[PDB]
């Protein structure tokens, strides 16, 4: 056509609950979906191709979007081309878009790349295990929810449980190696304030091969695998040059053993942008004959 | 010793100085 | 005098108007940190009432003071109970102070003397410690001053002269008078006498006793009913005891806590009279536990007067020490409440919990609650424990791999379902990541090819089979033949469960059920191992045992060809 002429799909009573591949495909080219959209995948094989097959190219939300009990589904970006939600129609609690209990959904759409704008309504995250924080303020910030200070429900405690977003980065200036104990000094961080760090972490395993992966053990899927000794933190100087390298020597270890071995802060929340938290790389220390 | 060693970073890093200097802890904690 | 707690006041005048008619101080004075201090200040001051400090006496950085003989010019002895780091009178950085001054110190009971980093003092060799301490070999008095020229009548000793200042002596007297005091003249006071004597032989004239102090006349040991209160007075029953209620009777001496294996029995320190029972009073009336440190202040608590929260986090279990501590809990006089308990998997540390009164109870009349506990697998081991709930409902929500059999069995141990209580339990936010099919479904029949594989397994219905809403038929990979049970998230590796509804068979010809139900698998590989088991689809309801059923795993093959 001339000027826009979009494919609305009107949905019965305002709401179509997308659970399979058919459910999906009764969407397939509404560019322009007149209702609200609950996606509720179930089983664990992963129909994100036939997702961005069908409603990969609806490009506005009328109603709000729900996706809650999606287990396989790790991203939504099979949404390739959503760009707002209107809100007209809000989930109950004024939220235009909502997220539960998705058992895999490590990310959002790539907020590098994709806008999503929100008209109106409030956003919604509970129990999202791999979701990071970080990936749900970001969609705040894009979908203008921030930009008119909407009361989002996203509780820090219940999402990305999981995930690491440690934007800092540990590195160890001191190994020194014995028998049975490992000395280990890692540099000095701090937070923009000093008191957010409630201590440090140490997390070393012995490994057979030095293929070890943090995000291993820590996630569901396999049983955690680290050894977490917490650690104070240290008296901090006034002087930034005078900060000493705070370390651990970890006791008990085992001659001439290989240990995989990382160090991370525990840093309270500090509301609003978080004053965030460093995390090292793992590092194999082969203790001493 | 490695202990020893870490021994003087527990009073250098933490405050975890040795029973001798604990008098000296509390006039450093004082005011 | 008058009695006076211990004190510590630092750059405060105002605070030191207290001690101008008070005489002891059962505890430690600390005057120290005072820059503003002046001589001027310091020259109108004088507190001749003070006698003995018990603790001890602190001095640091006082400025303007030059001499100590004006402030505190009658202090004789100091009982030492409570020393600093081992150590009796502290003399740290004083930079104006010229020397002591103390010309009426005696004897030391306990304690050492610490002096260190103080310039400007001197009479500092000609203070005999040995006549005062017992052993001076704990003596720290370096990095002093003392050419001073200390000039001093006054006795000498191992010999060199022993004065406190240029017109005040040191007080010797010969062995006879070693420790029961000594007047101007040379006699000693009373046997029970301490340091000085206004008259000799006499034990109602002497303000310093080494024995415990009452009424006057200073006695060896205190005669009953009066309890010895911190070695040097002899406190009666009902003075200690009304400092108790805004101390504990034990070896004739109320003191403020019981040793090591006692406690209060409503005074007097004993540890088991007749049944046994600790009775622990939390703060408007509930307490919570998410450390070891707050499960250990609960520890021994066998009743607990108040609700109970439980709120562990983080990864780390503490159910050892949560069962240390909480485990000689055996009962709660509040409700119980479980929340956001990622770690622990089972109730049991509440070894010996039997009874919830719910006198209290959780908003809502609930008397147990348990929310968010994500790894939550057991209550009690129902087998073996009871646990009865007086009043209150039962609370389930949101704990995922706590199986609903577990609760069931609660509803029924608790008496909650003896007396018909509405107990909130989500049926379907518990237990949902467990599987808990406790009847076995036997494969009758396999039959593969190199594209399917053919199943029939032993029919199955439950008590009504209207409640059979179908079978679930779950076949994976398994190149080797050690896939893990399904436990609601199928398996780590990559591999996934297929899920294959099943709608159930007709109900046909005899009471045996001669329809055995099947399905044919059809995407398959050859040369492939596939891990397969079914599971049933049933109606829950309040008939209580249509838990449904659950196969085995078992590892068929595809055929190979070319």
């Amino acid at each position: 056509c001339l000027g826009p002429c979009p494919k609305v799909c009107h949905l019965l009573e305002g709401e179509k609950t997308i659970d399979s591949v058919t459910s999906a495909q009764e969407l397939r080219g509404c560019t322009v979906i007149n209702g609200s959209l609950i996606i509720n995948i179930r089983g664990g094989n992963n129909l994100a191709a036939e997702l961005e097959a069908n409603l990969g190219l609806i490009e506005e939300i009328s109603g709000y979007l729900k996706i809650r009990r999606s287990y396989a589904l790790v991203s939504l970006s099979f949404f390739r081309k959503l760009r707002l939600i209107r809100g007209e129609t809000l989930e109950i609690g004024n939220y235009s878009f909502y997220a539960l209990d998705n058992q895999n959904l490590r990310q959002l759409w790539d907020w590098s790349k994709h806008n999503l704008t929100i008209t109106q309504g409030k956003l919604f995250f509970h129990y999202n295990p791999k979701l990071c924080l970080s990936e749900i303020h970001k969609m705040e910030e894009v979908s203008g929810t921030k930009g008119r200070q909407e009361r989002n429900d996203i509780a820090l405690k219940t999402n990305g449980d999981q995930a690491s977003c440690e934007n800092e980065l540990l590195k160890f200036s001191y190994i020194r190696t014995s028998f049975d104990k490992i000395l280990l000094r890692w540099e000095p961080y701090w937070p923009p304030d000093f008191r957010d760090l409630l201590g440090f972490m140490l997390f070393y395993k012995e490994a057979p091969y030095q293929n070890v992966t943090e995000f291993d053990g820590q996630d569901a899927c396999g049983s955690n695998s680290w050894t977490v000794v917490d650690i104070d933190p240290p008296l901090r100087s006034n002087d930034p040059k005078s900060q000493n390298h705070p370390g651990w020597l970890m006791r008990g270890l085992k001659p001439w053993t290989q240990y995989a071995i990382f160090v991370k802060t525990l840093v309270t929340f500090s509301d609003e942008r978080r004053t965030y938290g460093a995390k090292s790389d793992i590092i194999y220390v082969q203790t001493d004959a | 010793s490695l202990e020893q060693e870490w021994a003087k970073i527990e009073c250098e890093v933490y405050g975890k100085c040795p029973p001798k200097k604990a008098y000296y802890d509390w006039f450093e904690r004082q005011l």
